[PDB]
Parts: C-alpha cells; structure tokens; sequence
C-alpha cells in the first residue's frame, strides 16, 4: 500500500518509542529495577504487576504467570549493566495472566530504554538462559496460584 | 470506570466490558431498510427481518464506507445491546492495518463530538490477537469478513515494512460460494440470500490438504456431499463447493486476483523481516478472526509454508480455539491496565487538538 497515507505511517517511529516510555513511568513495580546485577521477579495477579519477596525467587505457581528481570554486567564493560527480561508461564495460567506477562514485558524493556532482550518462557519449555537463572535446585514450581482477573462472561 | 472495548469488524461488532473474558455483544455489523422503496433496522433484529429488508455493511474491508450507517451501528451498541452511556466510558476500538488514515480520524471524531466518550484508543487488530495469544514476538495472520492481514511483531513493536494486507476475506468468499452454488442450479442472489449462504459456508465449508485430490474425491463418489436445509425447508446438497470456496484464500484467482495466497503472502511477510529474528516468526504463526476457522486450514497453511520456506526450518501454526474473539479479548486484556489507559486520548486533548491526535497517541 502507501504507508504514509496509512495508519501504520508513525509505526517505528521514535514518537511511537517517546509515548510507550511515558506510559512505562506510570508503573510502580519499575522503580528501582535493574539498578544492580541480579534476579528481579514480579507475578501477574488480577492484572496487577506485583513483587515477589527475594525468599521465594525460583519458585513458580504453575496456575500463574512471571516477568523475571536479569540484571548482569555485558562483556563489553564490566561497570555497566545489560539485561535478560523472561516472562514465565505456567502451564495452567489464565489468558489474561499470560496477555498482561506479554504485555508488560514489553513495557518493562520500553522502561529499561530498549536494551533488555526477551524471552518467551512456557513451563516445561524454559531455555537454556533461564534454566541458568537459579542455583542448583532452585527452580521449583508450585501446585496452584492466584485467581484470574477475568470476569467470566456465561 | 470500567473501559468498554468494540472491536468493529467487516461482518460483526464484537463488543463489550474490559476484564470480562468474551464480548458480551455479538451482532451482525448490518442495517436493513425497506426492500421495497420504522426507517431502519440494525444488528440482529435487521437479520431477523431480513425477508423484508435490503441489508448493507457499513463496513467494507476494513474501512467505514457508509458514515452515517456507521454512526448508527455505535448508537445501537451503546444504547441498545450494552445499555450504557457512552460518556462515561473510555472505549478502545479496532483496526485493521494499512487503513487510510482518515477512517480513524473520523473515528475520533465522531466518538468525542458524537459520543461524548471520556477517552478513547484505537488499536491495530493483529497485535491484539498476539498479545491475546501471550506473546511479544510472532506473526500474526488475521482474517475477518472484510480484511486479510499479516503482521510480523518483535519484542512488542509491529514491523511495519513488513507488514501485509489483502482486501480478501470471509464475504468475498461468501460471494463466491453463491455464485459456485449456481452451477448446482441453486440461485443465490439477494442480500438476504447472502446471509444464508454465508451459514451454508460457516457450517459446511473446510479446506482440503490437497486440492487437487480432493477433486477427484468429490467426483468417484458422494463421500464429500453435505445436505443444507434452507430457511424455507427446501434441502439442498454441496459438494467441491464445501473446499473450493475457502480454496480461493490459496488460490485468489478464483474470483480473478491476481494475488499471492495467503500462504505465499505470509512468506514473503517474514523474507521481509531482518533474518535473525525469521526462525522465531515461522515458529510462531498465530490465526485470528473467523476466516480462518475452516476445519484444514491450519494443518493447509503447515504444508504451504513448508514448501516455501528452507528445508530445515522448524513451521508452528497457533490456532486457538477462541480466535474468532482473539482480538477482542487482547483488547480487554490491555484496556485492563492502567499503563495502557494512560496513552489515550482524552476528551480535552481531542477538543485542543482535533482528529489529528489519534496519529500521535495510537500506535
Ligand atoms: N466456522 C467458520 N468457517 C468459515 N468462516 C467463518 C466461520 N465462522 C465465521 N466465519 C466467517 O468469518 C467472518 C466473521 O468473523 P469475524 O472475525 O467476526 O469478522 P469481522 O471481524 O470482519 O467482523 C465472516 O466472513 C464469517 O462468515
Ligand atoms: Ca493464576
Ligand atoms: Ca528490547
Ligand atoms: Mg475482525
């Protein structure tokens, strides 16, 4: 078609990149986020971008869906810090819990500026990166989780 | 305040509450009038007296082309089927891609000037079926009754040199099985005949792994026929009709374009994208919008893009089974988060700055 004539003409724009970095400042959980190397950890709860308590990182309600944020030093400076962000989804978790984890991690990295690379994680299809993530014995997943935050339409 | 989200397709107005799982309003996007020449009637109860109604779409593949059919389409969403007051709710609308850039600026027009709405948003289709679908990073082919697209997205931006789109859909194939039906002897013809065909299609239609097999099997024996009983009782029976309709998605020829199939057209939609990231794409193929529920169409689109693509490449088709509301609930699913809020366009802004700022807000 003409693109420019369209409503595609602003798609990869550094306008559309300037309003989805304002969006990201509009979300608590970013504060303070990948300041320092590390493993970050949030779960989707009723649409909710909420922490996980440090305790309890590698841990994972199957029922449930997680943004994990990799914090760490590249090769190229080892005083700067580059980053990893996975989105964890468990094997029984809703749409909506997924959709908002997808989402949200794109927001996440809008946030860090761009630079985090994603990674699209299924229980039971985790890559090699995230299976590095946590200390030996450290990832466990967990019978349950939180409850949707869809309203069921009958 | 609870955002109302109105997915506006060619054939159906999928509309309802964000956080409800479904639409809670599905109804044919129609006006009927008098066939012989209240005033009007809309959505479902046009359908139900379509004996006596001429029925036009204000919609034509993708685009608004009867403004103020469409004006009455919203008014019946709102006050009729939903039965709310549109002012006091932030509504998300839908589109689809490589639209001209004055159907969402009438869009916004009228949803401020007319509806009076608070907030507004209007997103593209596709990336709301993949989020709908828990992804960043996929291809997306949408087919509605109006619009097939192809919308490649990494890391949550839509590549837009990328991007695809053929004005051929559900109602072109509609109009093809009526006119494919009269070498039976069948005379389909009428708006309201139409409808019924497109039943006929929705119930009775597939896409054969093989066309060419398939063929020969409809003439060695009955083994394919399907019985239809019409609305005024009388019995009809199809045969290579059933897969030769939906043929025309792989084969537009069929009604005399002469554009790539939908397989073809999602290739070349991926050799578009920077080679890196082609691997993720053919693995993430996600199906979205009524067109593509044929039964076969998915296991089709499995065979043509392996043909198509490197030898070696690893192929995935996502079919879910809500996808004739993918794109709906992507929307509810993003108009549920108060991130997502923050982006659209207030009353004030829109009365400050007119149409012109749906194209700096809605990406
Ligand atoms: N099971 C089916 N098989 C084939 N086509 C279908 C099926 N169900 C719906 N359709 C077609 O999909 C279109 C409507 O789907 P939808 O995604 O709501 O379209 P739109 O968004 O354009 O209104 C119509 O052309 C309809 O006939
Ligand atoms: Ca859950
Ligand atoms: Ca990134
Ligand atoms: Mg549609």
């Amino acid at each position: 078609y003409n693109i420019a004539d369209s409503n595609i003409a602003n798609l990869g724009t550094e306008l559309e990149k300037k309003v989805k970095l304002e969006a990201s400042q509009h979300e608590d959980a970013w504060k303070g986020a990948g300041k320092q190397v590390g493993v970050e950890i949030w779960r989707i709860q009723q649409f909710k971008v909420v922490p996980v308590p440090k305790k309890h990182h590698g841990s994972f309600y199957t029922g449930d869906s997680y943004i994990v944020l990799s914090t760490y030093h590249p090769k190229t400076n080892p005083d700067k810090l580059a980053y990893d962000v996975h989105f964890w989804l468990g094997a029984f978790t809703t749409q909506d819990e997924a959709g908002t984890a997808a989402y949200k991690t794109v927001e996440l990295d809008d946030y860090l500026g761009g630079l985090p690379v994603q990674y699209r994680e299924v229980q039971g299809y985790e890559s090699e990166r995230f299976l590095s993530l946590f200390p030996k014995g450290g990832l466990r997943i967990l019978d349950g989780g939180v409850e949707t935050g869809f309203h069921h339409v009958e | 305040t609870t955002a109302l989200v109105c997915d506006n397709g060619s054939g159906l107005v999928k509309a309802g509450f964000a956080g409800d799982d479904a639409p809670r309003a599905v109804f044919p996007s129609i006006v009927g009038r008098p066939r012989h020449q209240k005033d009007s009637y809309v959505g479902d109860e046009a359908q139900s007296k379509r004996g006596i109604l001429t029925l036009k779409y204000p919609i034509e593949h993708g685009i608004i082309t009867n403004w103020d059919d469409m004006e009455k389409i919203w008014h019946h969403t709102f006050y009729n089927e939903l039965r709310v007051a549109p002012e006091e709710h932030p509504t998300l609308l839908t589109e689809a891609p490589l639209n001209p850039k004055a159907n969402r600026e009438k869009m916004t027009q009228i949803m401020f000037e007319t509806f009076n709405v608070p907030a507004m948003y209007v997103a593209i289709q596709a990336v709301l079926s993949l989020y709908a679908s828990g992804r960043t990073t996929g291809i997306v082919l949408d087919s509605g009754d109006g619009v097939t697209h192809n919308v490649p997205i990494y890391e949550g931006y839509a590549l837009p040199h990328a991007i695809m789109r053929l004005d051929l859909a559900g109602r072109d194939l509609t109009d093809y099985l009526m006119k494919i039906l009269t070498e039976r002897g069948y005379s389909f013809v009428t708006t309201a005949e139409r409808e019924i065909v497109r039943d006929i299609k929705e119930k009775l239609c597939y896409v054969a792994l093989d066309f060419e097999n398939e063929m020969a099997t409809a003439a060695s024996s009955s083994s394919l026929e399907k019985s239809y009983e019409l609305p005024d009782g009388q019995v009809i029976t199809i045969g290579n009709e059933r897969f030769r309709c939906p043929e025309t998605l792989f084969q537009p020829s069929f009604i005399g374009m002469e554009s790539a199939g939908i397989h073809e057209t999602t290739y070349n939609s991926i050799m578009k994208c920077d080679i890196d990231i082609r691997k993720d794409l053919y693995a993430n193929n996600v199906l979205s919008g009524g067109t593509t529920m044929y039964p076969g169409i998915a296991d089709r689109m499995q065979k043509e893009i392996t043909a198509l693509a490197p030898s070696t490449m690893k192929i995935k088709i996502i079919a879910p089974p809500e996808r004739k509301y993918s794109v709906w609930i992507g929307g509810s699913i993003l108009a549920s988060l108060s991130t997502f809020q923050q982006m659209w366009i207030s009353k004030q802004e829109y009365d400050e700055a007119g149409p012109s700022i749906v194209h700096r807000k809605c990406f």
